[PDB]
RNA sequence: AACCGGAUUAGAUACCCGGGUAGUCCACGCCCUAAACGAUGCGCGCUAGGUCUCUGGGUCUCCUGGGGGCCGAAGCUAACGCGU
RNA sequence: CGGUAAUACGGAGGGCGCGAGCGUUACCCGGAUUCACUGGGCGUAAAGGGCGUGUAGGCGGCCUGGGGCGUCCCAUGUGAAAGACCACGGCUCAACCGUGGGGGAGCGUGGGAUACGCUCAGGCUAGACGGUGGGAGAGGGUGGUGGAAUUCCCGGAGUAGCGGUGAAA
């Protein structure tokens, strides 16, 4: 079930702030916008999920990455409606690259998990008490999806990869392989397998992020609903 | 007007690659043609065929690279790393067949026109003769 | 410019003030220099784009020439930068 | 390096390097791609001529044919000896020496090739120039004319100052 939901508002976008790269993926420019042509949105789209296939029935382990407001909470979704990771807040310099260090952090994180319900719940020197547990508001805000991360992912899938070309640049530098959903801003070429959509649409997004959840269940038995994932749309 | 036919090609050429085109015209000779060949013949055009672009003929040349590499920067190996004019119209150069020069112990290739015709140096030493040395690539 | 004065100042052949000749303006003939600077010789082909603007043409949200600017692909550079 | 702790001076011990030599000075090539042919450069490092016009000179688009000057190939002649190089040899070795072998650009002669460069003879229109139509412009030269302002002269009116500076004079 494809080919005309796309088309329901979620082929073209971005106008005259391209990028020439992105030439290929492109049928006209119709009243001064940039329109993509779905045709070969599919082409790509099968590759791209036909790769998610084969290292999602491996086991694998797919970094989730959209920050935009329209992306946002239908990662943590998602995401979450498969185990898989995500970042959702703001990408920190060097998730991917500065790890080990990074990860001390989730190291240190749910050592608040413990002192959530123990002892250590209504004492000690009573301003620690909520800057301590005021911690652990950074803490929980920004590695959501990412304190399930323990060893270096295996993918990593992007929704505006102009936008996230920090996290990007990190994957290709560890060579794990850049999955994104991407428009007429980003540079394909360091874009593994493309998806080539519409980094924008609220819409767009979900019809593709929920669907390639989809696959990553499908790869593993029981899939579901249309998803517990309709937005506030209006 | 154009002051090297030849070494203009083998730039529009460089040019071409460097981008990664998948294609370039130049304007038709038939000596452009007979570099064309050889360099199609030894693998590193997918090859050429003329057309007539805006009603006069021309060349169209098609490129050929590596596989999409893997870390930051996929960009591919070039098929054609290499490509340089040696006898130019300021300086005309001309080898006899002893002083033809083996090209990167042999992985290159030295385009070289002789009375025989337009031909790589081991063509061209298997013939037994020398000529204008025109370009290099490798 | 010079020079003649008034100030200021340790001095002040200067900076400030008041005067003032050559000169600056014109004709003709000389002089031929300069940070005569984009500190970038001339011509031609090729190599992403966005944007501002002067001037043409066209089917006139845009396209297509020729100029003037900025940002910037590839590339270049010791760097700063340069980048149709 | 040396100004009272000097591995840098002078000395001694020790150690390093060579050895019938070891140092010094002079000169040549090197490294120096530091005159760059191989093999460099000129926005700010040294380096674009203040700008043009166009003399000689350098360089020259697409197609065909002739000539074969450049260029290339074959043969041949020349390239003395010594030297250099490889072998074998003669002085006990070597230095020295002997015998033999091997190349080689360059130039001459005869023959041959014609892709490129040259030349001659035709072609072509994409470079250049021209035709017709239209455009913007402090591009240049000559005459002429306009308003604002300053200075001076004349008149009216009017009175004790103006001016100038940081302050003054």
């Amino acid at each position: 079930v494809k080919e005309l939901l796309e088309a329901g508002v979620h082929f073209g976008h971005e106008r005259k702030r391209w990028n020439p790269k992105f030439a290929r993926y492109i049928y006209a420019e119709r009243n001064g916008i940039h329109i993509i042509d779905l045709q070969k949105t599919m082409e790509e789209l099968e590759r791209t999920f036909r790769f998610i296939e084969d290292l999602a029935m491996r086991g694998g382990t797919i970094l989730f990455v959209g920050t935009k407001k329209q992306a946002q909470d239908i990662v943590r979704m998602e995401a979450e409606r498969a185990g898989m990771p995500y970042v959702n807040q703001r990408w920190l310099g060097g998730m991917l690259t500065n790890f080990k260090t990074i990860s001390q952090r989730v190291h240190r994180l749910e050592e608040l998990e413990a002192l959530f319900a123990s002892p250590e719940i209504e004492e000690r020197p009573k301003k620690e008490q909520v800057r301590l547990k005021h911690e652990l508001e950074r803490l929980q805000k920004y590695l959501s999806g990412f304190r399930l991360l323990k060893r270096l992912p295996d993918a990593i899938f992007v929704v505006d990869p102009t936008k996230e070309a920090i996290a990007v640049r990190e994957a290709r530098k560890l060579f794990i392989p850049v999955i994104a959903l991407a428009d007429t801003d980003s540079d394909p070429d360091l874009v593994d397998y493309i998806i080539p959509g519409n980094d924008d649409a609220i819409r767009s997004i979900q019809l593709i992020l929920s669907r390639a959840v989809d696959l990553i269940i499908q790869a593993r038995g029981g899939v579901v609903e249309p998803s517990p994932s309709y937005a506030l749309v209006q | 007007m154009l002051t090297d036919p030849i070494a203009d090609m083998l730039t529009r050429i460089r040019n071409a690659t460097r981008v990664y085109k998948e294609s370039t015209d130049v304007p038709a000779s038939r000596f452009k043609e007979e570099i064309l060949r050889i360099l199609a013949r030894e693998g590193f055009i997918k090859g050429y065929e003329r057309v007539d672009v805006d009603g006069k003929p021309y060349l169209r040349v098609y490129l050929k690279y590596g596989p999409r590499r893997q870390g930051p920067d996929p960009r591919p190996e070039q098929v054609i790393h290499h490509i340089r004019r040696i006898s130019k119209p300021g300086r005309r150069v001309y080898v006899g067949v002893k002083e033809i020069p083996r090209v990167r112990r042999g992985l290159g290739i030295a385009i070289l026109s002789t009375s025989k015709g337009v031909l790589t140096d081991r063509e061209a030493r298997k013939l037994g003769v020398g000529g204008e040395l025109i370009c290099e690539v490798w």
